[PDB]
C-alpha cells in the first residue's frame, strides 16, 4: 500500500518580513523534496536519490509550483485574520495538506486536501472528492468561494489523475528504496525500577516503512494497563525505531511476551525476557 | 484606484533612448501582469507578479526588457535602448489573487508605445469636413457628413464628431484603423475617414454646427525640437460645417 | 505550441446567435476553459468560463464538450456592439496566455438596400472631394485600392438609434486631378441598382 | 489556538557502543507553534554542528522535527537535548539515556 | 508533483 503527500507550512512575523513559507513532499515514510522561503537556492530541492534524475524541466515546473502556493498562503494569512478579526501584531499559521493513496495493487484507493488556521481544522475536502467539511463560519465564507469556483473538481481530477500517476511513476524510479522492507530488528531489555518491580522494554530497530505494531500479551492475552508506547521515531537513515514498556512484578517476568507485527516479517514476532 | 490605470496612454520614444511605463493595478490586488500587444495579433505574456515577487518573467524578450513592483502595488516596465520592434500596445493587468478561485483579470486603458528611429517623422493631423451631396439628401432624405483626417504619424489620433457643442456617437462610423498615404514605407504617414449620417431635415437647419475633432498625441514637454515646422506636439485638430438648406 | 486553437475570422447577422468555435484536444481535468473578449480599441475584459459544467451569465454560455476537447461560446442574441475578438484561455495556473483569437463580425439587417454611390464637397472653400459608396447589403465587400494613389476604406457600420436604421458605408479619395468616383468603386466590386448620379 | 508542548525523544541512531561513531538524535514532536530551539548538549555545553529534518506535521496538524549529529559515545560523556518554545517556562532538558 | 495552482481561502 502507497502514499504520496504533500505538507505546506506558513507562518506570518508581523514586523519581521513575509512570511515563512515550508514545503515538503513524500511517498510513503520516504521525504523527496523540500523548499524553504528564507533558503538561498530559492528551488524546490531533491532529498531522496531516485528524484535527482528528474530532468530540469520537472525541477522549474515545481519550483514555479511551489513559489505559487507560498504566494497563495500569503494571501491567506491576510484574509484569515481579517475573517477572525485579528491584529497585525500577531502571528499566525496556515497549514495545507494534500496527497492520495494507491493499493498494493496499484489502483487509486484515496485522495485528501485539509486545511487548517493556526493548528485546527479550517476546512477539509471530503473522501468523495466533490464535498467540503467547514468548521465555522469564516471556513464556510471559504467554502462558498470554492463551491463557486469549482475548486473540488479541480482537485478531484488532480487526486485522481496527475497524482497517483506520479505517485506510480516516483514506486517504479525508486522501487529498489521505496519498496523495500526493511523488518524490524528486535530485543527485550529488563530494568529494575524497585524492590519488587521491574520494566520490560520491547525494542523495535531499524524497520521500513513506519507501520509497525508493539503489544504486550500476559499468558497469551492482550495487556494495555501499564503499558507504555513511545511514538515511532526516526533513526535518520531513512529506517524507523519504536518501544513498548510493561511494568511488571518481579519474578513475574516469564509471564510477558512482547509481539511484533511489520510487513517486512515473514510472520509475528515473539519475544520474551 | 477602482480600476487598473496606466501612463502615459501614447509615447513616442526615440530608437536607441529608454523609456518607462506605468501600472497602477486595482487597490488590493495581490496579482499583476504585463502584457503587450500588435496589431491583428492577442496580448504577448511579458511577465507577472504576486505582491513584489516576480513569478514568471520568462516572457520578456531580452535584456532590455525589465520589471519590478517594489512595494506590491505600482509596476514600473523600463525597457532600455529601444528598437522600432518595440512599439507596441503595452497592457497591464491585475487580479485580487492567485489561485484555483480564478479572480478574473482586469486590464487597463493601456500605454500605445511608438519607437522612431527619428522624431522628424512626427506629423500631426490635418483635417476636412466634406459636405452631404444634395444627391444623397433628395434621394434618401438623409445626409452623410465625411471627415477625413490627413497626414498623421504616428497613428495616435481619436477622432469624435461634435455637434452644437455636444459629442454625438449615434450616425457615426469611424474606421477601425488608418490608411497608409504611402502603402511602400512602413515610415508612412496616415489617413483616416469617419462618416456622421443625420436626417435631410436636420443637415438642412443652418443653426446646426458640426465639428470633425481630431485629438493627436505627439512630442512630450521635454522632447526636443528643432525643426522650423511648428513642434509636433499633442493637440487638438478641428474642422467644422454648417447646416445649408440649400 | 499554441494550447487552443480558433478559427481567425468568422461573421454573423444581428440580433442572431453565434456560436464561437474553440478546440483544446490536449486538456486535463485540472485546465479551466476561459473566454476574453476584445472590443475595438478596448482591452481583453472577462465574459465566462468554467471546467466542465455548462457555464451560463448575463453575457454568454459557455459549452463545454463531454470529452473536454471543445468548447463553445454562444452569444445568445448578438449585436452590433458584440463584434470584437474573442479569445478561448487553457489555463491551470494563472497563467492566462492569449492565442490570437476569433475576430467576430456583425453584419447589420440591410432591409431596404439602395447601393449608391455619392461625390461630396470639401466644406473648406477648397476644391476636394469624396466618394461615398452607401447604403449598399451586407454581403457586398469593398477591397482596398490597386492604385497606389487612390484611397478606399473598409466598409463601415452606422446605426442611428433614434430610427432604428444602419447603413454601410466605404470612402474613397484621391488628388490625382483625373480622379473620378467610378475609378475607385468600380463594377468589380459594385453592384446594380448603384444609384450612381452625376 | 491552542499551544501544544514539544514531546521529546533523545536517542542514537544505532545501537551505541563505546568508540563507535554514530549519530546523536533529538526528536521533538506534537508541538505547536512550529518555532522552536533545540540544542544538542555535551556535558553541559552546546554542540556546534547540528543538523535538522525540514519542518513537517502530523495528521492532527502538530510539527515534528529532528535534529541530529555526529558523535562518539564514551562511557562518561553526557549527552542532552534542551528544548526552547512559547509553551516552556524555562528551557526543558532530556538527558539521552543509552540503557533504555 | 504538485497540484497545478492551490485555492486562496
Amino acid at each position: 500500500s502507497h502514499s504520496m503527500r504533500y505538507f505546506f507550512t506558513s507562518v506570518s512575523r508581523p514586523g519581521r518580513g513575509e512570511p515563512r513559507f515550508i514545503a515538503v513532499g513524500y511517498v510513503d515514510d520516504t521525504q523527496f523534496v523540500r523548499f524553504d522561503s528564507d533558503a538561498a537556492s530559492q528551488r524546490m530541492e531533491p532529498r531522496a536519490p531516485w528524484i535527482e534524475q528528474e530532468g530540469p524541466e520537472y525541477w522549474d515546473g515545481e519550483t514555479r509550483k511551489v513559489k505559487a502556493h507560498s504566494q497563495t498562503h500569503r494571501v491567506d494569512l491576510g484574509t484569515l485574520r481579517g475573517y477572525y478579526n485579528q491584529s497585525e501584531a500577531g502571528s499566525h499559521t496556515v497549514q495545507r495538506m494534500y496527497g492520495c493513496d494507491v493499493g498494493s495493487d496499484w489502483r487509486f484507493l484515496r485522495g485528501y486536501h485539509q486545511y487548517a488556521y493556526d493548528g485546527k481544522d479550517y476546512i477539509a475536502l471530503k473522501e468523495d472528492l466533490r464535498s467540503w467539511t467547514a468548521a465555522d463560519m469564516a471556513a464556510q465564507t471559504t467554502k462558498h468561494k470554492w463551491e463557486a469556483a469549482h475548486v473540488a473538481e479541480q482537485l478531484r481530477a488532480y487526486l485522481e489523475g496527475t497524482c497517483v500517476e506520479w505517485l506510480r511513476r516516483y514506486l517504479e524510479n525508486g522501487k529498489e528504496t521505496l519498496q523495500r522492507t526493511d523488518a524490524p530488528k528486535t530485543h527485550m531489555t529488563h530494568h529494575a525500577v524497585s524492590d519488587h518491580e521491574a520494566t520490560l522494554r520491547c525494542w523495535a530497530l531499524s524497520f521500513y516503512p513506519a507501520e509497525i505494531t508493539l503489544t504486550w500479551q500476559r499468558d497469551g492475552e492482550d495487556q494495555t494497563q501499564d503499558t507504555e508506547l513511545v511514538e515511532t521515531r526516526p533513526a535518520g537513515d531513512g529506517t524507523f525505531q519504536k518501544w513498548a514498556a510493561v511494568v511488571v512484578p518481579s519474578g513475574q517476568e516469564q509471564r510477558y511476551t512482547c509481539h511484533v507485527q511489520h510487513e517486512g516479517l515473514p510472520k509475528p514476532l515473539t519475544l520474551r525476557w | 484606484g477602482a480600476g487598473v490605470s496606466q501612463s502615459p496612454r501614447y509615447k513616442v520614444t526615440k530608437r536607441g533612448q529608454d523609456v518607462a511605463l506605468r501600472c497602477d493595478p486595482i487597490s488590493g490586488h495581490v496579482s499583476l501582469y504585463w502584457y503587450r500587444q500588435a496589431l491583428g495579433q492577442g496580448p504577448e505574456f511579458l511577465t507577472y507578479f504576486n505582491y513584489e515577487a516576480q513569478q514568471d518573467k520568462s516572457g520578456l524578450p531580452n535584456d532590455r526588457f525589465s520589471a519590478e513592483r517594489p512595494e506590491g502595488s505600482i509596476s514600473t516596465l523600463t525597457i532600455q535602448r529601444t528598437e522600432q520592434r518595440d512599439s507596441a500596445m503595452y497592457r497591464c493587468a491585475s487580479s485580487l489573487a492567485p489561485g484555483t478561485t480564478n479572480e478574473k483579470l482586469f486590464f487597463g486603458s493601456g500605454t500605445q508605445l511608438s519607437v522612431l528611429e527619428d522624431l522628424n517623422k512626427v506629423f500631426p493631423p490635418e483635417v476636412a469636413v466634406f459636405e452631404p451631396s444634395e444627391a444623397e439628401i433628395s434621394h434618401t432624405q438623409k445626409a452623410t457628413l465625411v471627415c477625413l483626417a490627413t497626414g498623421f504619424y504616428p497613428d495616435h489620433v481619436e477622432l469624435s464628431w461634435w455637434v452644437n457643442g455636444k459629442e454625438v456617437h449615434s450616425g457615426v462610423c469611424t474606421d477601425p484603423q488608418p490608411l497608409k498615404e504611402q502603402p511602400a514605407l512602413n515610415d508612412s504617414r496616415y489617413a483616416l475617414s469617419s462618416r456622421l449620417r443625420v436626417s435631410a431635415t436636420f443637415w438642412q437647419n443652418p443653426r446646426n454646427h458640426f465639428r470633425c475633432q481630431v485629438q493627436f498625441y505627439g512630442l512630450s514637454e521635454n522632447d526636443e525640437w528643432t525643426q522650423d515646422r511648428a513642434k509636433p506636439v499633442t493637440q487638438i485638430v478641428s474642422a467644422e460645417a454648417w447646416g445649408r438648406a440649400d | 505550441d499554441a494550447k487552443t486553437t480558433q478559427p481567425n475570422s468568422m461573421e454573423s447577422n444581428e440580433e442572431e446567435p453565434v456560436h464561437l468555435p474553440c478546440n483544446h484536444s490536449t486538456i486535463s481535468g485540472t485546465d479551466y476553459i476561459h473566454w476574453y473578449r476584445q472590443l475595438p480599441s478596448q482591452g481583453p475584459e472577462y465574459v465566462i468560463h468554467g471546467l466542465t459544467s455548462n457555464v451560463n451569465n448575463r453575457m454568454a454560455s459557455l459549452a463545454i464538450a463531454e470529452d473536454r476537447k471543445s468548447s463553445t461560446l454562444i452569444l445568445h442574441r448578438a449585436t452590433l456592439r458584440d463584434a470584437a475578438v474573442y479569445y478561448c484561455i487553457l489555463d491551470n495556473n494563472n497563467d492566462m496566455r492569449f492565442g490570437a483569437g476569433t475576430r467576430l463580425t456583425v453584419k447589420p439587417n440591410i432591409q431596404n438596400p439602395d447601393p449608391a454611390v455619392y461625390q461630396l464637397r470639401d466644406s473648406k472653400s477648397s476644391d476636394k472631394s469624396v466618394c461615398l459608396f452607401t447604403d449598399f447589403d451586407s454581403q457586398t465587400n469593398v477591397s482596398q485600392s490597386k492604385d497606389s494613389d487612390v484611397y478606399i476604406t473598409d466598409k463601415c457600420v452606422l446605426d442611428m438609434r433614434s430610427m432604428d436604421f444602419k447603413s454601410n458605408s466605404a470612402v474613397a479619395w484621391s488628388n490625382k486631378s483625373d480622379f473620378a468616383c467610378a475609378n475607385a468603386f468600380n463594377n468589380s466590386i459594385i453592384p446594380e441598382d448603384t444609384f450612381f448620379p452625376s | 489556538m491552542i499551544q501544544r508542548t514539544p514531546k521529546i525523544q533523545v536517542y542514537s541512531r544505532h545501537p551505541a557502543e563505546n568508540g563507535k561513531s554514530n549519530f546523536l538524535n533529538c526528536y521533538v514532536s506534537g508541538f505547536h507553534p512550529s518555532d522552536i530551539e533545540v540544542d544538542l548538549l555535551k556535558n553541559g555545553e552546546r554542540i556546534e554542528k547540528v543538523e535538522h529534518s525540514d519542518l513537517s506535521f502530523s495528521k492532527d496538524w502538530s510539527f515534528y522535527l529532528l535534529y541530529y549529529t555526529e558523535f562518539t559515545p564514551t562511557e562518561k560523556d553526557e549527552y542532552a537535548c534542551r528544548v526552547n518554545h512559547v509553551t516552556l517556562s524555562q528551557p526543558k532538558i532530556v538527558k539521552w539515556d543509552r540503557d533504555m | 508533483n504538485l497540484v497545478p495552482m492551490v485555492a486562496t481561502v
